[PDB]
């Protein structure tokens, strides 16, 4: 189950594989991994599905308090909550989470939070088990400060290779577009993206 | 053996038409040593009867524990507990200590004095309502009993025909159970009175 | 003591009035990595039987020569034998059974799940399972592996008992095979879209279709679904 | 400890306790009791693992003694046995489990009847006229049915008990090097010298 | 498993139980734990059944062969040892064994040898094998006399089974007796433990913890 | 056991079989696998029967307490989140697998929840032993948008395939239909695939065909002055 | 880690008659929590009135079965077309189990048939070798279920005479082949209900001197 | 350690990284994994260096005895030999082997033999631990029957990506071009390759 | 468990062995024999692992007795003791170990003295005039040497032996049921019963 988030000039677009597997049994095939923790802040989940959900809800308890008292959180601000939780719950939980968000003054910012929990600002990131099959195509084919069409096409294609080369990757390719226009959902279906 | 039932014992509960019966063997074992011939599995609180199978130390401990729980109720409401209600009471005692848990298989038997209706129930280790009113068996001869009972079971036998049916099921099973084989006590339970009849059977 | 390395997943099959249908997805899976694609599972043995193999690709190839050598052997020591003492499923099936059992008892098995499906010289449908363990059984519907659990209960509606074989036609069976493939593509992570499908007949012979695709792939309900269950 | 018996006769209760105290490969002492009075007419023998035995015996001793003073009246053997069972069955779910197994004999002076209660380590009260734990019960239970009668005098119970010591001695590797034989009667608790 | 055998003046009494128990399920209540090797020699089946049924048949084969060659009976000492040698090879292969090889011969008199899985040959007068062997000793020893009538000897042998069968978990069935002469064993029948128990209760005065 | 849920337009159906197996022996032939969280939330249990039974009760009391407290209709949505939390705390040391579904004013919802605390949404779910056998029936025969009729037919079909291929799934099918703004309809023993076969002799005999040793009366009530 | 052994399920039942013998078994084959087949006999005819069932894990039971079947053919060539007796067959089978007890088989074998006096006899096995003549045996997973009921209704144990206070036993009653066929059914019905590896069908072989019969009864799929 | 081979219109070019790693210490950073087993057939080695080395010796020995006794061999013949040694000895030795050679009657061909031994015809193959990361890069920028330069460049780029995301991929990128004109060896220094 | 004693005095070797043969958790027979003659002037006490003891004894008996017939005269103790050591040395390099310790006490008729060897269960031969194995050598290496003087006789060595038996009986938790004492001198091998 491969997830990504990739910055561009007008923002960041999250990508996710909607296949959830517990052994060889697909537990569900249409459960997306895109979780809102704030209006402009969203998270992708890979790793152990139970573990990641539990972390995820507590980050929002904090960020609810964050909005109300302390003004809006930044993309950076939320990503720190994740790092803190993963680190203290080292041996109870492995969560591979990609936190990304749009600010106005800073554009899209991507932080991968490892299994062990740290924080690493990157212009593009990939995490999970489905992410170790698309590295070489992510590096070569990416360019900075893209146009919106191009960024979707980059995310769609990288995730399409993931499905050829991993079985935990599949379903439909979900995207959540974060721009100043709002939050926009985008979807493709396999009939289309295997002809690529 | 197995850690939850080294010391054995068997209990069998059936339903007849407006009657229940329950019966048990009286052998206590500790590994391969048969220890006592008199030692009942079944105990009662008011008009509800309970057998408790399993590791022998926990049968004795819950006998005492349930008496404490029932009697607190009786005195306070000024009236007997009913065998519908009593079911969910076993279920909570067993589940309180899910971790490090009681090793028993209790089986209730009893007849309401507000419906006149037989009620039997079974529970596992950390407790469950198994709310069949077919027949309910537990013990080390659990496997053996489910078949022997099934074969004989006709619903709605007269009480005295029901005494024939449960005593026979129990006796065949016991000979072929390693951790019980000695003695028997059969309760034939009715609304009006409760008759207790020990069998005469083989020792091993 | 062996551990499998690259493995195939699933074979689905069922009887009809004039023969049998055997089908399976084409894939060589090394665990998480779906390494090898277009890995033919169905090896035709003669032209009156197709033998399907899932499991270890290592023992697949190994069996592939031994079956080809089983025909080469039939030609040997006789003036004719390809229609005179024609080949039967029954021979293969037991050949495979003896060998896999012997190798399992030497504690270094042949690691497969096998479906032998063909029509006899008598023309009577033959459909039987054999495996590393040594289990053998004949059933109206068969499936191996994951399909055993999942896809087979679908095929069990179509044919329940063995006296319900003549009520299925070739069209009915095949339509159901496609439906079983649809299920497997969806909910098995080690299934693939691609699949090959051999239809064995007694009045026509072998038609072997290669590289079919699953059609009518439904995902238009997926847009509507949002969240992990709760969308704030 | 390495032999423990109980036989209950017409008006007394007879308990036997190991002299030997086996610790590793050396017997550190060949003449020690393994029984302590609970009350002037209730006697508890003990056997099991070393170290558990000694602190447990004394702790139970303190409690039954404390009740006896409180009510200024002695608890009936029936009471006493259920107290000792309750401690074992609690311990099996606690931090430190015991492996102390007990037989508690008492001449009940309210029912005017001798009673022997066998109690195992895990915590099982059983009323039984026989009693023994370890691999001493695995010889002497069989033996006891034939040579026992429905009742006999305390003298005939003494000789019956001597017969079980003789059975054990022959067929069991464990040394105990004689036994202390204590009788529990209506007039106290006494020691009889026996080989 | 309760097997016990004891030699006396009149011959050798072989007494076994007829219950086989797998674990918490009882396999059979009709079995025979006496293997008839030949008309003179009996073995006992305790520990593993598969190993004792098979290898003691082999013993019976050797008894015949040895007898054809020499035209003389195979001795009790020879038979026991050959089988001790045989199981020894097969030590640690998962073989279980514990047979008592019993016989009365005209040159040794009555002899019992214990044959073990560990390759043992032990001369005894009294042996017992089983997990129920502990309980078998109890009755047997205390009522044992070298000078004993044959009838009362059979009786002792019923008594040694009942108390052991009672207090063991793996023992019941029936009480299967044999008495062994120089003319070899003559069976002394199968008596249900059930029916026999009750009788002994009344007459001996034994079994006062049992109420019915 | 087998449990399915089928989302439809005007509500959601949850079906589950009546048989309960604990080892290779059948504990009960008839015993409920539809436990009541609240009057409009129902759920079925799979796995270890004790863990599912306990959990449903524990969460059920809390959602009835919540209804009174928030002074409004019980949400399915409340229930899941609270339940999820509960499950997390044991760290997967409780072996409960459930399908929870209900109707609340947010609408119909159909959820799956695992022992771990993995949580899923679909429009068709199953869990249990016989989940692989039912799952096959749903994916093929289901399409998006259904009437009451088609949903109830499709639900009983899935359990029915369940019984015939799954060992631990047996006996009868009990179905509960929760439509949006209507009463839950608890249809006990909607479907029987195989009725009982009878025994061929009468086994009832006279007394003395079973031996007695003593006959006694044991107390159960307090005497008067007579 | 390869593991040799498995489990393929089933229950079988032999009962010894006074002049007949029957050996039966349910037609269900399983793997894990699937049903492999709903119609496959466990009980095979091998000739000379010897029917053989080797229930449990099939890989071990089918290999054993092929061994015995070879035994009958060399019994004919060398011993000139004589009746292979059920007692003698029992020895022969024992050696086949025992031929590899280093690598032990896991099947419960029951053979059923007449003796040479014509008296129903069932001899029943343990997986590592040994056999003994039984009167009644249940093999397989629901054996535990079936067995106490067999002693009640064919051996008449634990049953007594009215009007004595249950101190005189109910005596033995000779059987019919029909009587046992009915009783057999009942056993496998009770098992369908209260055990999970019994159903689909039942195959009863009846070995008489009027030939070897097949009779089929469906069981439920519950 | 990654090895791969790409077919083209004129032949087949074998590519490798030259690092030998025992644990996570480098024995020698220049010891190549492309080893000559025939006049017109070369092999690739991954897994344990020891186990693969011996296996090649046997193959090489067979194929020279085949060239004298029964005429010169092919890629098809070359593959199968490794496979039997791998299939029998499938717990005693651990060996992923790529067998790529040039014929005039079939052109360049690629067979890959996995760890347990199985026969596979593929038009390009990728093996190692670095091969995993670059899998989707190769799928997309591979073409059949392409120009000689684009082949040089495609292998050069894919291995350069493996170096980037796998720590046992490096050394130099060495290449062996098999053609009817013989053998041409090529070498590429990190100063050339890594910038790209 | 399974005591075997050796002491060498200036006209005899006095070897002793246990009569407890313990198979199980139960002494299988009360009174037995456990020391057997290799030759008319060489005697070999044995103990060790259960069941290995009967096989091993008989095997060595056969080798010495064979050789004695070939030479036509009785072999020296030196030659017997090095023969026994070899079989165990070979066994510890093989896949069936034999973990049996012996004492060889002969009387040499070519040199005119008793010779006592100690042969370990490893298979090590060293000559010692107070030998023993098991948990016998734990009490008796010290005690035998206490009253030991350089000039001794059969009678002085016997007094000293009987004393050893009693020490063991006191402090070991193992019932040996007494010992048989066989004396070896130039006048043959004879059993003399002892306490």
């Amino acid at each position: 189950t491969s997830i990504m988030a990739v910055t561009f000039k007008d923002g960041v677009i999250l990508g996710a594989d909607s296949r959830t597997t517990t052994g060889a049994y697909i537990a569900n095939r249409v459960t997306d991994k895109l979780t809102r923790v704030h209006d402009k802040i969203w998270c992708c989940r890979s790793g152990s599905a139970a573990d990641t959900q539990a972390i995820a809800d507590i980050v929002q308890y904090h960020l609810e308090l964050y909005t109300s008292q302390y003004g809006t959180p930044s993309t950076e601000t939320a990503a720190s909550v994740f790092k803190e939780l993963c680190y203290e719950n080292k041996d109870n939980l492995t969560a591979g989470i990609i936190v990304a968000g749009y600010d106005d003054k800073n554009k899209g910012e991507v932080y991968t939070i490892p299994l062990g929990g740290s924080v690493h600002k990157l212009p593009y990131a990939i995490a999970g088990s489905g992410s170790t099959f698309i590295y070489g195509y992510c590096d070569k084919n990416f360019r900075e400060n893209m146009s919106k069409e191009e960024t979707v096409d980059f995310i769609k294609h990288s995730l399409s290779q993931a499905i050829k080369w991993d079985g935990s990757s599949g379903g439909v390719i979900r995207m959540v577009v974060l721009t100043a226009a709002g939050v926009e959902r985008l979807i493709f279906y396999p009939d289309e993206y295997e002809q690529l | 053996s197995d850690p939850s039932s080294i010391n054995g014992g068997i209990v069998v509960a059936m339903t007849g038409k407006d009657c229940v019966a329950i019966a048990c063997d009286l052998r206590l074992g500790s590994q391969s040593l048969g220890v006592s011939n008199k030692f009942e599995k079944i105990f009662h609180y008011g008009h509800v009867f309970l057998g408790i199978t399993g590791l022998a130390t926990d049968v004795t401990t819950l006998n005492e524990m349930f008496r404490y729980k029932t009697n607190l109720y009786k005195l306070k409401e000024e009236r007997a507990i009913e065998p519908e209600t009593f079911t969910q009471l076993v279920s909570s005692s067993l589940y309180e200590r899910r971790f490090g848990p009681y090793f028993v298989g209790p089986v209730v038997a009893g007849i309401n004095s507000k419906s006149g209706k037989p009620f039997i129930a079974g529970f596992d280790l950390i407790g469950c309502i198994d709310e069949a009113k077919d027949f309910i068996v537990s013990g080390t001869a659990s496997d053996q009993l489910f078949g022997m009972c099934e074969s004989l079971y006709e619903p709605n036998l007269e009480p005295e025909d029901l005494f024939e049916t449960i005593s026979q099921a129990l006796l065949n099973a016991a000979d072929r159970d390693a951790l019980s084989g000695w003695g028997a006590v059969v309760y034939i339970i009715k609304k009006d009175e409760v008759v207790k009849r020990y069998l005469k059977m083989r020792q091993d | 003591t062996q551990q499998p390395i690259v493995t195939g997943t699933s074979v689905i099959s069922m009887k009809y009035d004039n023969g049998v249908i055997i089908a399976a997805d084409n894939l060589g899976s090394y665990g998480s990595l779906l390494r090898f694609n277009g890995v033919e599972r169905l090896i035709p043995v003669g032209d009156n039987t197709v033998v399907g193999i899932s499991g270890d690709i290592s023992d697949m190839q190994h069996i592939e020569r031994l079956l080809k050598d089983l025909v080469t052997e039939n030609a040997y020591d006789n003036p004719l034998a390809d229609a005179e003492e024609a080949l039967e499923p029954s021979y293969i099936f037991e050949y495979l059974a003896t060998v896999m059992y012997q190798r399992r008892s030497k504690m270094n098995p042949l690691w497969n799940a096998i479906i032998v499906a063909g029509v006899q010289s008598n023309g009577d449908q033959f459909l039987r399972y054999v495996n590393l363990l040594g289990v053998t059984y004949s059933s109206p519907t068969l499936a191996t592996g994951f399909g055993a659990h999942m896809a087979n209960p679908l095929l069990r509606k179509v044919v329940d008992r063995e006296s319900d074989i003549p009520k299925t036609t070739v069209q009915v069976a095949e339509e159901a095979i496609v439906n079983a493939m649809r299920v497997l593509y969806y909910r098995d992570a080690r299934s693939s879209r691609n699949f090959s499908l051999a239809i064995i007949d007694k009045n026509t012979g072998l038609t072997f279709k290669k590289n079919l695709q699953v059609e009518n792939m439904k995902w238009d309900f997926a847009k509507d679904i949002k969240g992990y269950g709760t969308q704030k | 400890m390495d032999i423990i018996l109980g036989i209950r006769v017409q008006d007394s209760v007879i308990l036997a306790s190991s002299k030997a105290v086996t610790r590793g490969i050396s017997v550190l002492k060949d003449s020690d009791d393994k029984t302590r009075q609970l009350s002037p007419h209730t006697l508890m023998s003990f056997a099991g693992e070393a170290g558990d035995t000694v602190q447990f015996a004394e702790y139970i001793q303190a409690n039954i003694q404390l009740y006896s003073i409180r009510e200024d009246y002695e608890l009936s053997p029936q009471a006493v046995s259920s107290f000792v069972r309750q401690e074992l069955a609690k311990s099996i779910r606690s931090r430190r489990p015991y492996q102390v197994n007990v037989l508690i004999g008492g001449y009940d002076k309210k029912k005017n009847k001798p009673e022997l209660y066998q109690i195992d380590y895990l915590g099982t009260k059983v009323e039984l006229p026989y009693g023994a734990h370890g691999y001493s019960g695995f010889y002497t239970f069989s033996l006891l049915d034939h040579h026992y009668r429905p009742d006999m005098t305390t003298e005939e119970g003494l000789d019956l008990l001597k017969l079980c010591v003789q059975e054990l001695e022959k067929r069991m590797p464990m040394d105990f090097k004689g036994v202390i034989v204590k009788i529990v009667d209506k007039d106290g608790i006494r020691q009889v010298d026996d080989f | 498993t309760t097997t016990l055998a004891f030699r006396f003046q009149g011959g050798i009494i072989v007494a076994v139980d007829s219950r086989a128990t797998a674990g918490n399920w009882v396999a059979s209540q009709t079995v025979k734990k006496v293997i008839e090797i030949n008309p003179f020699l009996l073995g006992t089946m305790a520990g593993g059944a598969a190993d004792c049924q098979f290898w003691e048949t082999w013993l019976g084969s050797q008894c015949r062969l040895h007898e054809l060659r020499e035209k003389e009976r195979i001795s009790v000492a020879a038979a026991s040892k050959i089988l001790s040698n045989l199981v020894y090879q097969y030590k640690g292969a998962g073989l279980s064994m514990g047979t008592m090889i019993c016989g009365y011969t005209r040159k040794e008199g009555p002899t019992i040898y214990y044959v073990d899985s560990d390759g043992t040959r032990l001369k005894g007068d009294i042996f017992c094998v089983g997990s129920g062997q502990t309980f078998a000793y109890g009755v047997l020893d205390s009522n044992y006399k070298w000078d004993l009538s044959v009838e009362d000897a059979l009786y002792l042998g019923k008594r040694s089974i009942l108390a052991a069968a009672h207090r063991d978990a793996y023992s019941g069935g029936s009480v299967n007796l044999y008495h062994v002469t120089e003319d070899g064993w003559i069976y002394h029948g199968n008596h249900d433990v059930g029916e026999l128990f009750w009788k002994v209760k009344e007459e001996e005065g034994s079994f006062n913890n049992v109420i019915g | 056991t087998t449990i399915v849920g089928v989302k439809f337009n005007n509500g959601v159906v949850i079906a589950a079989d009546t048989r309960s197996t604990q080892g290779p022996i059948v504990a009960d032939k008839n015993c409920a696998k539809l436990h009541r969280i609240s009057p409009k939330i129902w759920c079925a249990g799979a796995g270890t029967a004790a863990d599912t039974e306990a959990v449903t009760q524990l969460i059920g009391s809390n959602i009835e307490l919540h209804s009174l407290y928030t002074s409004r209709e019980p949400r399915v949505v409340s229930a899941l989140q609270m339940l999820k939390q509960h499950l997390f705390k044991y760290q997967g040391h409780i072996g409960a697998y459930l399908i929870v579904a209900g109707v609340d004013p947010t609408g119909s919802h159909l959820f799956s929840i695992h022992a771990h605390g993995s949580t899923d949404v679909g429009y068709y779910l199953s869990l249990g032993s016989g989940s692989l056998a039912a799952m096959a029936v749903l994916e093929s025969h289901w399409k998006q948008d259904l009437t009451k009729e088609e949903a109830i037919k499709l639900a009983s079909d899935a359990i029915q395939a369940g019984i015939w291929n799954d060992l631990g799934s047996g006996s009868n099918v009990d179905v509960c239909v929760m439509e949006i703004g209507k009463d839950a309809e608890y249809l006990r023993n909607y479907l029987t695939p195989n009725v009982r076969e009878e025994k061929q002799k009468s086994y009832k005999f006279p007394r003395g065909t079973t031996a007695v040793l003593k006959e006694s009366i044991v107390n159960i009530c307090d005497i008067q002055e007579e | 880690q390869f593991n040799p052994y498995g489990d393929n399920g089933g229950t079988i039942l032999g009962i010894a008659g006074e002049d007949f013998a029957v050996l039966a078994g349910d037609t269900r084959n399983i793997t894990d929590y699937s049903i492999n087949s709903r119609y496959e006999p466990k009980v095979f005819d091998c000739g000379d009135n010897i029917v053989m069932s080797a229930n449990g894990f099939a890989a071990d039971g089918d290999a054993l079965v092929k061994r015995f079947k070879n035994s009958v053919k060399w019994y004919h060539f060398d011993h000139n077309d004589k009746k292979l007796s059920i007692n003698s067959a029992a020895r022969n089978i024992q050696h086949l189990l025992y031929g590899k007890r280093f690598f032990p088989y896991y099947v419960h074998t029951i053979i059923a048939g007449l003796d040479e006096d014509g008296k129903g006899a069932v001899y029943s096995f343990d997986p590592v070798g040994s056999y003994e003549r039984e009167q009644c045996r249940a093999g397989g997973a629901a054996a535990s279920l079936i067995m106490p009921f067999l002693d009640n209704q064919v051996n008449f144990k634990n049953q007594y005479e009215p009007g004595t206070n249950g101190k005189v036993k109910k005596p033995l009653k000779y059987l019919s082949v029909e009587e046992v066929i009915k009783l057999v059914r009942d056993s496998f019905t009770s098992a369908t209900e209260r055990h999970i590896q019994v159903g689909d069908g039942l195959e009863i072989l009846i070995v008489t001197k009027d030939g070897v019969r097949k009779e089929f009864y469906e069981l439920k799929r519950d």
